[PDB]
């Protein structure tokens, strides 16, 4: 089986789906592995943390050649790894591909869009059937993303999740007592967790997404204190310099998809944590 | 059939009297069995006529028959031979025809003047003064053997059927013709030479087909030597100066393209005359394909100018033309020029390199065209024995690590794939102080791809110097890297270490890297851990036997008992491939 996976890995590189089948044998396996992770899927250094990706499979081989190829660069994805590119069926399948074969090497996070009604809106849905004739592939990965950790905790400091904060969440107890195995619910944490956005209004706002809520730079700082936090990192936002501080640095914002539905223009970039925490940046332009 | 020849037959296939291939080679032999008079008699008679069209037969069967001469009875029979090849000539597939006419050229010396007259000219007229155009097509190739040993009056025949050719109706027969009246002219007393000749070739050089025309250029440089300097600008220079005119810039490319051959034919005085204006028009062609053409030949050019006038034409009449070119829009030309430009510097000497050419060095050493700045640095060989390895230095290093250090890594990757060229240009004393540093650099780089670009850069930097010369220059800092607290930095040491196991050889890999690799399997972070199996496994077949076993078995065995999944799977797959599981 092993011989296998490194077969399917070696496809998927080439940018060549895997069939329906191996998709079903892909997914119960990665179920299994993903049902025992947490909700704060502890994620030891030295990793490199990555936001959004979205089908941008080129862009997604541009990444590895800048941090390097798994499974000797540790990886934690933060979610949203498909919609909107063109390729979200290659991308998510070698991502989780990645996820069978090295349980250790790579942490994959749930985003806003790892869901069933966002997915048949923006492409996923539509993708897998010009490239299956049926809905199964979508049917066996929807389910998939109902066991994605919705956050990841690395060396007990840098607390990591695709959207931000909740108002109805404020420790990481809290969090470890939802139930995630489910679709994402229209409101509550596990929603907010994956939708809201940092904000420079202060306290709690209207989002203008539709779900979870924008939080100001009060509401990071006393999550961090009551947490044992030094910073949160997240995703879910487009960020034209690729990475983005904000709320004195207590909040960080990580895009993974240069130049997004391919007119953006916006840069990309992963932020690496070495082995002692020490944090730097790697901005990048879509790949030739 | 019958035997002996029917052993040449190949009775098993279907075809119409076709020949067996191993066996048309082994000819010579039935040649043998059957004696001399037979050979002619029987074994020519059925070559001649049963002439199928098993082409890899057919083009044997032309060869072979050139090496017949002595197995025909010697030179008072070598004329036995013509008939097969005469037939051999008009065939089809060009490989044959030519094969034919080869053989042809190498028994007319062969014949005897007196059998050339008897029967070779002859066979030369049927094939010119012959219906079907193949026939013709060859019968040019075959005038220039039988000239100088004929009768003054069938010189003269042989001329007028000449003639006939170059003003054949047909392009081909005149293409042909245009292409060997050169060696045909290198065989005419100088008289015919200038009344025969010149006539053919001027009418050729204004042909309606310009098919024809680009082809009297190579024509003209034959002429030209073959004429006494004072004759060229009566006979030859109008015509010359015309086809570098030319409406088609086919005619015009084939006079960029035998410069350098025009040049020599012409002579010095008429290059400085005629030839200089002629190139720069050249230079400045509106269709690509001809500046280039020109461009090419720059270096090869003032190279040839007269010593007294050489430095002066090129400062005033080929250098403002050069500058232009740095600048042109067509890649295809920049690329031209870079490939010669500075092979100029041991003709303008120390000090005008540097003042002049340095700086259209630079102009493309940053050019767009990839093709163009590498062009540039394959070529300093040169520039460096002229101007000195600092001069040089002083206005190409800053170029480099310029580069080297730069917005987008591509463009740094780049000039790392620059580096085993540098290397080998300038030398080791150069690299070991301005270029080492660099490439160490890159070692430790942001972007992944390039540190491995980087990596595989030692090997072939270890290439260009020797295993000494890494034991003593790369390997040390190489190492240095295992204390560093990134583990980024921690596995480029692995890297490196596995590619230079491939050019260090068995001591050096054993004494002084192999250490560093088992050291770190008791490194913190598991990335690292694994990739040391995986390290073993690469540089283990190297290793002696006795080392595998003392030192890297052990390391192995250990590491499968880690705690981490990845490191266990790595140092059991290490042990399986090396056989010390
Ligand atoms: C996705 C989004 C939001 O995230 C998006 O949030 C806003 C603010 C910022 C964002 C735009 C960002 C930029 C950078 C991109 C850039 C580009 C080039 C395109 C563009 O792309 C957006 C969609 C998407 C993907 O590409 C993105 O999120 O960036 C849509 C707007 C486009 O201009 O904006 O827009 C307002 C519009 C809003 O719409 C949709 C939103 O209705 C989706 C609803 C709210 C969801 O409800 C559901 C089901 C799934 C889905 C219908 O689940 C949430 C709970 C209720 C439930 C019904
Ligand atoms: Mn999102
Ligand atoms: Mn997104």
């Amino acid at each position: 089986f092993t011989k296998e996976l490194d077969q399917w890995i070696e496809q998927l590189n080439e940018c060549k789906q895997l069939s329906e089948s191996q998709v079903k044998s892909l997914c119960e396996k990665a179920k299994e592995i993903l049902t025992k992770e947490s909700n704060v899927q502890e994620v030891r250094c030295p990793v490199t943390v990555c936001g959004d990706v979205h089908g941008q499979f080129h862009d997604l081989m541009e990444l590895f050649r800048i941090g390097g190829k798994s499974p000797d660069t540790n990886y934690l994805f933060m979610g949203d790894y498909v919609d909107r590119g063109y390729y979200s069926v290659e991308t998510v399948t070698l991502l989780v591909a990645l996820k069978v074969r090295y349980r250790e090497r790579i942490t994959i996070l749930r985003g806003n869009h790892e869901s069933r009604q966002i997915t048949q809106v923006y492409g996923f849905y539509d993708e897998c059937l010009r490239k299956y004739g049926n809905a199964n592939v979508w049917k066996y990965f929807t389910d998939l993303f109902d066991y994605l950790p919705l956050t990841a905790l690395v060396d007990g400091q840098i607390f990591c999740l695709h959207g931000g904060l909740s108002p109805s969440i404020d420790t990481l107890d809290h969090i470890r007592a939802l139930d995630r195995l489910q679709e994402v619910p229209h409101e509550g944490p596990m929603c907010d967790l994956l939708w809201s956005d940092p904000d420079d209004r202060g306290g709690w706002g209207i989002s203008p997404r539709g779900a979870g809520y924008t939080f100001g730079q009060d509401i990071s700082e006393t999550f961090n204190h009551a947490n044992g936090l030094t910073l949160v990192s997240r995703a879910h936002q487009l960020v034209m310099e690729g990475y983005n501080w904000c709320h004195d640095r207590n909040v960080v914002t990580i895009f993974s998809a240069p130049n997004y539905c391919y007119r953006c223009g916006n840069q990309a970039a992963i932020m690496e944590l070495d082995d002692t925490l020490k944090y730097s940046f790697l901005q990048f332009d879509p790949a030739p | 059939s019958l035997y002996p020849i029917a052993v040449l037959i190949d009775e098993l296939r279907n075809e119409d009297v076709q020949l067996r291939l191993n066996s048309i080679k082994k000819l010579s032999t039935i040649a043998l069995a059957l004696g001399v008079e037979r050979t002619r008699s029987e074994l020519l008679p059925f070559l001649t006529d049963t002439i199928y069209d098993e082409d890899e037969v057919l083009l044997a069967l032309a060869e072979q028959l050139g090496t017949f001469t002595t197995l025909v009875g010697g030179p008072e029979y070598v004329h036995c031979l013509l008939p097969p090849l005469e037939s051999l000539a008009t065939v089809e597939e060009t490989v044959v025809r030519d094969k034919a006419v080869e053989s042809l050229r190498a028994i007319s010396h062969e014949h005897s003047p007196s059998d050339l007259e008897a029967h070779f000219v002859p066979l030369v007229k049927r094939l010119a003064g012959g219906d079907w155009f193949t026939s013709r097509t060859s019968a040019c190739g075959l005038f220039s053997v039988c000239y100088p040993r004929v009768s003054s009056a069938v010189k003269a025949e042989l001329r007028q059927y000449f003639r006939n050719l170059c003003s054949d109706d047909t392009p081909m027969v005149r293409r042909a013709a245009a292409s060997k009246l050169g060696e045909f002219a290198k065989v005419l007393e100088l008289d015919n030479v200038k009344s025969e000749i010149i006539p053919m070739f001027s009418n050729l050089a204004s042909d309606e087909q310009d098919s024809v025309r680009l082809l009297a250029v190579e024509a003209c440089v034959n002429i030209a030597q073959l004429l006494p300097q004072e004759d060229l600008e009566a006979l030859v220079m109008p015509t010359l100066r015309q086809a570098a005119e030319d409406k088609s810039w086919r005619v015009r490319y084939m006079v960029a393209d035998k410069f350098t051959e025009l040049q020599k034919a012409v002579g010095p005085e008429i290059t400085k005359t005629d030839l200089v204006p002629a190139f720069q028009n050249l230079m400045k062609d509106c269709e690509a394909e001809v500046r280039a053409a020109a461009s090419h030949k720059v270096k090869e050019f003032c190279e040839n100018l007269s010593a007294d006038c050489r430095e002066n034409v090129i400062m005033s009449q080929i250098l403002p033309c050069i500058k232009e070119l740095v600048s042109d829009a067509n890649q295809h030309v920049k690329s031209a020029l870079a490939s010669v430009i500075m092979g100029l510097s041991p003709i303008l000497g120390k000090d005008n390199t540097i003042e002049h050419l340095l700086p259209l060095f630079l102009a493309q050493l940053k050019d767009e065209c990839p093709e163009v700045r590498l062009n540039i640095i394959s070529n300093l060989d040169c520039v460096n024995e002229v101007i000195g390895i600092r001069q040089l230095s002083q206005s190409l290093l800053p170029a480099i690590v310029e580069l080297a250090e730069d917005a987008k890594w591509r463009v740094r990757l780049a000039i790392i794939e620059y580096m085993p060229l540098l290397a080998g240009q300038l030398g080791v004393e150069f690299f070991d102080e301005k270029l080492n540093s660099l490439c160490m650099a890159w070692l430790v780089d942001h972007v992944y791809a390039i540190r491995e670009a980087a990596t595989s850069n030692l090997k072939k930097l270890v290439e260009k110097f020797g295993k000494e010369w890494a034991h003593a220059t790369i390997i040390p800092k190489v190492l240095a890297m295992s204390g560093d607290p990134n583990y980024l930095h921690r596995m480029t040491t692995l890297f490196c270490i596995n590619v230079l196991s491939e050019v260090c050889g068995q001591d050096i890999t054993t004494k002084h890297m192999l250490p560093t690799v088992l050291r770190m399997a008791g490194d913190p972070v598991a990335n690292v851990r694994f990739n040391v199996a995986k390290s073993l496994q690469k540089i283990g077949p190297i290793l002696d036997n006795s080392t595998l076993q003392s030192e890297v078995k052990p390391i192995l065995e250990k590491l499968t008992q880690d705690q981490d999944v990845d490191v266990k799977y790595f140092a059991q797959e290490a042990l399986t491939v090396l056989s010390l599981a």
